[PDB]
């Protein structure tokens, strides 16, 4: 009634950047794929040769 | 100290909670539905709802 009365008296919000660190980009890419047909080239070539021993063994 | 009565100097007006008016003992004033407590001058709120 008296004395105190003279003043006054959910679910998802959904972030997503969190405590990570910062991040950077450049424009120089992708020779890669050529390897990729380098190395199974040259694994032919490999067996290739190892066929070279046997044909000319077999003579 | 001070004399508020003569001085100016006044505070205790924040201890003011509400007043009202009453002609006749019927006309409630300004009445006309004009305030959002019609009937009284509400200065001050301890619970808002």
């Amino acid at each position: 009634a008296a004395a105190a009365m003279t003043a006054t008296r959910m679910p998802s919000s959904g972030s997503s950047p969190s405590v990570p660190s910062s991040i950077i980009a450049e424009e120089k890419l992708l020779a890669l794929l050529a390897e990729l047909e380098a190395l199974s080239r040259q694994l032919a070539a490999l067996t290739q040769q190892v066929s070279e021993l046997r044909e000319q063994q077999q003579q | 100290g001070s004399i508020p009565y003569l001085d100016g100097t006044f505070y205790l007006n924040h201890t003011f909670k509400k007043v009202s008016i009453m002609f006749d003992s019927s006309v409630s004033w300004p009445g006309n539905d004009r305030l959002l407590t019609p009937n009284e001058f509400e200065i001050k709120r301890s619970v808002d709802g």
